[PDB]
Order: structure tokens, then C-alpha cells, then sequence
């Protein structure tokens, strides 16, 4: 989910 | 010649050092115009040197914190939208999230029990084909992808999360 911008 | 941080292709929410050694994830998007070398959606950023052909090495220094994620791209890396995070992109990356270091292998992430990092070295491979990690400290291995690369490699560096950051360090 926070990952989804790397 | 040490490398440095190509700030024409950064994600313009990227907060690159003075120095263009460092990146960190910036709470604003920076007015930047839009280039089709620059990420525009991915915090990603590139180093200004790529490589075609040789063996080659850099040092990145880590964050101790979740949010980052580094290693090589293919230059046909895409640039434009959200596109993910994997191999098949042409991204070949370790990262550290929810406390744990993986190397960004797909359909799946590997774990990696490799301890705490503070700075990875970094060794290209582009005659054999071989991206490979080691912790600096004992240079311990930390992974290996095995890649034919068919195109110019460039360093890689992505930020996706506020408090941590990585630097080229030389």
C-alpha cells in the first residue's frame, strides 16, 4: 500500500 | 568520476542533496518541467552516468527506516504513469519495508536475513550479466540477479515514503 509508488 | 543523482529525471516530489548525492521524499511536487526522461508518477530517480558495457561499482548509503528501494534499471525503464515495480519493467532493486530487506523478485519479494544495512556496495556486471549486493561492512552477500542485459544500465534510487532516504556514497 505504501509501497505502491516506488 | 564518482556518480551523482540526474535531477532531469527525478519524480519532481524527490528532494535531491545539494550535492546530488542524497534523495529523500518531499511532502510538495516541485515545479519541474516535464521531461520523457522524468518519472513522473514512480519516485524514482536515475543516476546521470549509465552503463553499456564493463564491470562497475557505486555505494549507497540506506536509511534505517522503510521507504526505500535500489539498485539497476534498463534506460527503457517506463517513465510516464504508474507502471510497477518489478523485473519485467526492467527494474532490478532490493528494499526495505515493513522492517524487512527483500530483494524485488515477482510474482513474489525475497526476504533477505541479512541483519542490519548502513551502506551496500553495489557490483555490474554487464560482461557476464550480474547485478549484485553486499553489506560494506563484512561484504557479506545480500543477493544477485542474473540478468542478459540488452541495453544501457543506469543506477537506480526510489523514495516512496517520507523519513529515510539514499545516498551515493564515493
Amino acid at each position: 500500500p505504501h509501497t505502491v509508488l516506488q | 568520476v564518482e556518480l551523482t543523482l540526474d535531477p532531469d529525471t527525478a519524480n519532481p516530489r524527490l528532494i535531491l542533496s545539494l550535492d546530488l548525492k542524497g534523495v529523500r521524499l518531499g511532502e510538495r511536487a516541485q515545479d519541474l518541467p516535464n521531461h520523457p526522461c522524468r518519472f513522473d508518477t514512480n519516485t524514482r530517480v536515475l543516476a546521470s552516468c549509465g552503463f553499456s558495457s564493463g564491470r562497475h561499482h557505486w555505494e549507497v548509503e540506506v536509511g534505517s527506516k522503510d521507504g526505500w528501494a535500489f539498485g539497476v534499471a534498463r534506460e527503457s525503464v517506463r517513465r510516464k504513469g504508474l507502471t510497477p515495480f518489478t523485473p519485467e519493467e526492467g527494474v532490478w532493486a532490493l528494499q526495505l519495508n515493513g522492517g524487512q530487506y527483500w530483494a524485488v523478485t515477482s510474482p513474489e519479494r525475497s526476504p533477505l536475513s541479512c541483519g542490519h544495512l548502513s551502506r551496500v556496495r553495489v557490483a555490474l556486471d554487464l560482461e557476464v550479466g550480474a547485478v549484485s549486493f553486499y553489506a560494506v561492512e563484512d561484504m557479506r552477500h545480500l543477493y544477485t540477479f542474473r540478468v542478459n542485459f540488452q541495453e544501457r544500465v543506469f543506477p537506480l534510487f526510489s523514495v516512496c515514503s517520507t523519513g529515510t532516504y539514499l545516498r551515493i556514497w564515493p
